[PDB]
RNA sequence: GGCUAAUCCCCCAUGUGGACCCGCCCCUUGGGGUGUGUCCAAAGGGCUUUGCCCGCUUCCGGAUGGGCCCGCGUCCCAUCAGCUAGUUGGUGGGGUAAUGGCCCACCAAGGCGACGACGGGUAGCCGGUCUGAGAGGAUGGCCGGCCACAGGGGCACUGAGACACGGGCCCCACUCCUACGGGAGGCAGCAGUUAGGAAUCUUCCGCAAUGGGCGCAAGCCUGACGGAGCGACGCCGCUUGGAGGAAGAAGCCCUUCGGGGUGUAAACUCCUGAACCCGGGACGAAACCCCCGACGAGGGGACUGACGGUACCGGGGUAAUAGCGCCGGCCAACUCCGUGCCAGCAGCCGCGGUAAUACGGAGGGCGCGAGCGUUACCCGGAUUCACUGGGCGUAAAGGGCGUGUAGGCGGCCUGGGGCGUCCCAUGUGAAAGACCACGGCUCAACCGUGGGGGAGCGUGGGAUACGCUCAGGCUAGACGGUGGGAGAGGGUGGUGGAAUUCCCGGAGUAGCGGUGAAAUGCGCAGAUACCGGGAGGAACGCCGAUGGCGAAGGCAGCCACCUGGUCCACCCGUGACGCUGAGGCGCGAAAGCGUGGGGAGCAAACCGGAUUAGAUACCCGGGUAGUCCACGCCCUAAACGAUGCGCGCUAGGUCUCUGGGUCUCCUGGGGGCCGAAGCUAACGCGUUAAGCGCGCCGCCUGGGGAGUACGGCCGCAAGGC
RNA sequence: UUCCCGGGCCUUGUACACACCGCCCGUCACGCCAUGGGAGCGGGCUCUACCCGAAGUCGCCGGGAGCCUACGGGCAGGCGCCGAGGGUAGGGCCCGUGACUGGGGCGAAGUCGUAACAAGGUAGCUGUACCGGAAGGUGCGGCUGGAUCUUUCU
């Protein structure tokens, strides 16, 4: 039993990108799904599909790079430099509208979980909820 | 420690001990001379230190070093302790001011004056 | 003892109404209505006395101000872990404005506590204030709000209200008065004295203003207050001049004797005019009151000052205080002389023993400037208690190991509720402060008016992703079934051979033994070496590994029995049953303790021999506890991977133990070695992580003092925590 | 080429770096400072048990034993509970001084050891135990955080 399993999911992609994997399975679940769409949407990822691996249902996930790189070190620059859990089980933050934080001065992203479903910070400011705040991206 | 552990425990904080007392919280304090004396400072300098036992209004008995060139002190002189250290000295935590009471300011000091308690010269 | 009035006290009456018992109705805690019975009122004074004023009584409501009650928030020590007898609850009663063990009677046996009760220490709390990028830390003077106390302690009376600072009773301490019986006092009010202390003001003015008490008013009272005084204690404004003035006086300092510096600085020239004199001179003041009007509304009119002859305005008018710290680095500012580990400096590192930018003076310089330094204390920096925001292989830091309690955390799908969470509205968040705007004193400090913000909490409405919860479902976690394994895992009993020692016998002499060399020691009572036989105890060669098993400590001859763990295949069963784990409980090398055994070898202590300057030591000869078994304690360790447990994720190569497979190889589970990415202070770690993440536990916070002292718990003791 | 003296290069360990004519530990003595145990004694708090108990409120009596009366009762006064505080007895805790005693910390720098750091000259460390006044030595077991006869000191 994962004890986090958006933590997991997170931490995956991480270690799937840092190795510059082409893909990544991550055990499938609806708020997983959420997460994801919200990625792709914003370019972190290519996207993500559907998959029965060991016939249980999984997530592929895509991932996406920079160009090939000059000098020593021609390694590609990554699209996801940062991916992080905030709140996590044990200690769960939640924000109000006016604390849904700015990251990376809007270069990067916040994922809100809201009862208006799962936002961005700029999502969630413009639709005026807060929620829990699930991780930050960038 | 996890979060659960703090709110468990919790972080501590950290007490701060008086590097003085003279005490009473006071800022200064009057005393009474019982020995007037010098002694020998530590390991890498030499010169004859000196200094004064003193009984205080605080009911405290303290070494005080005598800043200055010379020194009128006496065994039986009233005087005021500053507080703060001598380094290269054992256990001396405080100075007498010069000016009050029985320690008069530093005999023939032009520069500064303050610190050692003397009044302003004479102009031609 | 006697006289006497009243708005003083009391009795009958009138009952608008009201109070009480009982009944009824509606509301629902003792709220409101109603009926019968009962019970309860009043005070008079002034006037221009025919009408009005000031009052009085009962009731209902308003307003203001309080009491009591609840949720939540509110410092340190667990070396304070158990606390409690009105204690916890009940029935009845007493008491109060009123609930209530608030108090008493009787009954029940309860109440509180690791979510920290009880105990000890400290402390008035807050709006705010200081600091801080913030979070946070620290504080609560002044001003506003609340509490509490009035020399210490108890108590009540009076009243709407007090258990009453300038009221009362009692006790205690203290000061005084005393005819020795006895009395009087209470500045933590203003000012003042004294003691303590580093330190904290005038025995001022005034009722003029605002406010308060009484009075119909006139008016009286007000050390509240409005002022003035003293202290650079703080903040703010202001001054000690301004312009001209040398290819650059003197003096003083440096000098490479050429010169360089103080420096336009001065002198001097001119100009302005702080102080100061003269003149004028306030605002704060309009009501109370007078007139008309009806003592109203309205309109009109006049008295009224501490500050003060102050501020301010006009005229006149003198070049007219500067100091304090620093100048080695941090840190802005350098030279000369004097001193020679002295005298001294010093916040830290450090400077001074003959060139000292570090001591002392001087010149010069930097920084501030009516101040400048110092000491003390708070935040800061310090991410150095790390929520923001730290750690633990070797720097401090993983608990010796496990089992599990409380607690913390929790896979996938669906539905209900909406407690967390989020959103809107709304009430609250006083004033002051902070912020913003505009304004008032010539400016500012200071002050006014306005606007905004604001966590938190109350009420109402809404959202449902996530967390919670309830209901249902799945099988990927977890456990089970079946069938295979490998194993020094544990317990019990038995048994085997090599060797040592000892005893018996044979044979057999003169030494053996031991060391660097020796000696003690053993041998003619026949040793050593050799052979045969016996007794006993302890440990298991080869196999044996760079191997295996166990949670750790730890486990090695062979056999049997009892028994724990674990791995693989099948994918068969249950359906989240999971992870972690403060306490608790159990295990826990060696040594050690107790009672009994056992005793071959080894062997602390010990007895000897050498070596050595000496020996207690290293080497040699003996040797007791002990080492071995039973049982009961002890609970430490370099108990080490110096690496807590679990889960998922991130290249390979190679050797190996053990399963499965179509067995080159592949697929599990172990043990190792190199090495991707990555990590790391480095060394190193690297699918057996010291990498990337999540959950929970333990632990650290400079070195010593010190795993010490005190306390407590455990232990027979040693000693442990 | 083993040895003695001097030297060169590679490697290893090091707590040395004035650099082994080094460093540190420790003992006895000498100077100060803080502290532990501590007989006995001085004062304080607190609890429990019992005795005394002011004021006052409340409760009872208030009687041909007092005062008033409209005969309904009122006051004085007595008694009781409670009760500040005092005493006695013991239990516990906190300061004060303290004979005697244990280490500890420094300090000019003396004394004699040579344990540790190089395989520190017997590898070290360690829990426990015995021995020594102590440094230490030895036993047993463990760790690698070990290098490839004796015989000093600077
Ligand atoms: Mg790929
Ligand atoms: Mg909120
Ligand atoms: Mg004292
Ligand atoms: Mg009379
Ligand atoms: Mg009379
Ligand atoms: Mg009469
Ligand atoms: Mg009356
Ligand atoms: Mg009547
Ligand atoms: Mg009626
Ligand atoms: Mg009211
Ligand atoms: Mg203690
Ligand atoms: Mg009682
Ligand atoms: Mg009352
Ligand atoms: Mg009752
Ligand atoms: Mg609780
Ligand atoms: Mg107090
Ligand atoms: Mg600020
Ligand atoms: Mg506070
Ligand atoms: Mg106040
Ligand atoms: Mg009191
Ligand atoms: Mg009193
Ligand atoms: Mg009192
Ligand atoms: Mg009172
Ligand atoms: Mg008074
Ligand atoms: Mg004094
Ligand atoms: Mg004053
Ligand atoms: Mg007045
Ligand atoms: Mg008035
Ligand atoms: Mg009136
Ligand atoms: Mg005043
Ligand atoms: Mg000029
Ligand atoms: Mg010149
Ligand atoms: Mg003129
Ligand atoms: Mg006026
Ligand atoms: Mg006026
Ligand atoms: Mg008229
Ligand atoms: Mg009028
Ligand atoms: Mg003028
Ligand atoms: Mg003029
Ligand atoms: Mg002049
Ligand atoms: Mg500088
Ligand atoms: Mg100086
Ligand atoms: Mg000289
Ligand atoms: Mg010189
Ligand atoms: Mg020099
Ligand atoms: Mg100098
Ligand atoms: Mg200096
Ligand atoms: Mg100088
Ligand atoms: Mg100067
Ligand atoms: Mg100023
Ligand atoms: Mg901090
Ligand atoms: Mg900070
Ligand atoms: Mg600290
Ligand atoms: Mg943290
Ligand atoms: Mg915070
Ligand atoms: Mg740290
Ligand atoms: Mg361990
Ligand atoms: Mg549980
Ligand atoms: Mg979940
Ligand atoms: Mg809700
Ligand atoms: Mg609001
Ligand atoms: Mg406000
Ligand atoms: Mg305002
Ligand atoms: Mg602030
Ligand atoms: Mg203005
Ligand atoms: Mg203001
Ligand atoms: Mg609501
Ligand atoms: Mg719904
Ligand atoms: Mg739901
Ligand atoms: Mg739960
Ligand atoms: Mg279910
Ligand atoms: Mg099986
Ligand atoms: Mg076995
Ligand atoms: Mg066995
Ligand atoms: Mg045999
Ligand atoms: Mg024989
Ligand atoms: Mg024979
Ligand atoms: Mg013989
Ligand atoms: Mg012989
Ligand atoms: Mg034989
Ligand atoms: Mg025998
Ligand atoms: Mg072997
Ligand atoms: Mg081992
Ligand atoms: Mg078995
Ligand atoms: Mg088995
Ligand atoms: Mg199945
Ligand atoms: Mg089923
Ligand atoms: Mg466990
Ligand atoms: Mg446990
Ligand atoms: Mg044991
Ligand atoms: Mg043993
Ligand atoms: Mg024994
Ligand atoms: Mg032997
Ligand atoms: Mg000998
Ligand atoms: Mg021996
Ligand atoms: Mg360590
Ligand atoms: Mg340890
Ligand atoms: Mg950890
Ligand atoms: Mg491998
Ligand atoms: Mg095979
Ligand atoms: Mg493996
Ligand atoms: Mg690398
Ligand atoms: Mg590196
Ligand atoms: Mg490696
Ligand atoms: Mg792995
Ligand atoms: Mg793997
Ligand atoms: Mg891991
Ligand atoms: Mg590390
Ligand atoms: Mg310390
Ligand atoms: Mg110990
Ligand atoms: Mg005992
Ligand atoms: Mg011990
Ligand atoms: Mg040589
Ligand atoms: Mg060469
Ligand atoms: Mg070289
Ligand atoms: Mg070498
Ligand atoms: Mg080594
Ligand atoms: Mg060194
Ligand atoms: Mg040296
Ligand atoms: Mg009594
Ligand atoms: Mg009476
Ligand atoms: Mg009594
Ligand atoms: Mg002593
Ligand atoms: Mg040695
Ligand atoms: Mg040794
Ligand atoms: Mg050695
Ligand atoms: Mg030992
Ligand atoms: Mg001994
Ligand atoms: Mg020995
Ligand atoms: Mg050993
Ligand atoms: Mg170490
Ligand atoms: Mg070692
Ligand atoms: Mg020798």
């Amino acid at each position: 039993m994962l004890t986090d399993p958006i933590a997991d999911m997170l931490t995956r992609i991480r270690n799937a990108t840092r190795v510059y994997k082409e893909s990544t399975d991550v055990p499938a679940s609806r708020f997983k799904e959420e997460i994801l769409r919200i990625l792709a949407r914003e370019g972190f990822i290519k996207g993500y599909e559907r998959v029965d691996v060991d016939g249980k249902p999984y997530l592929r996930v895509y991932l996406k790079y920079g160009p090939r790189r000059q000098g020593p070190d021609p390694r590609p620059e990554q699209v996801i430099h940062h991916i992080r859990r905030i709140s996590k089980p044990g200690r769960r933050v939640y924000v109000g509208v006016k604390e849904i934080p700015r990251v990376r001065r809007g270069l990067g992203i916040a994922i809100l979980s809201t009862s208006k479903g799962v936002l961005t910070d700029r999502e969630a400011r413009k639709l005026g909820v807060g929620g829990e705040l699930i991780c930050e991206v960038w | 420690p996890t979060i659960n552990q703090l709110v468990r425990k919790g972080r501590e904080k950290v007490r701060k001990k008086s590097k003085v007392p003279a005490l009473k919280g006071a800022p200064f304090r009057r005393g009474v001379c019982t020995v007037v004396r010098t002694v020998t400072p530590k390991k890498p300098n030499s010169a004859l230190r000196k200094v004064a036992k003193v009984r205080l209004t605080s009911g405290y008995e303290v070494t005080a070093y005598i800043p200055g060139e010379g020194h009128n002190l006496q065994e039986h002189s009233v005087v005021l302790i500053r507080g703060g250290r001598v380094k290269d000295l054992w256990g001396v935590r405080y100075h007498i001011v010069r000016g009050v009471y029985d320690a008069a300011g530093v005999k023939d000091r032009k520069k500064s004056r303050s610190k050692y308690g003397t009044k302003k010269p004479k102009e031609a």
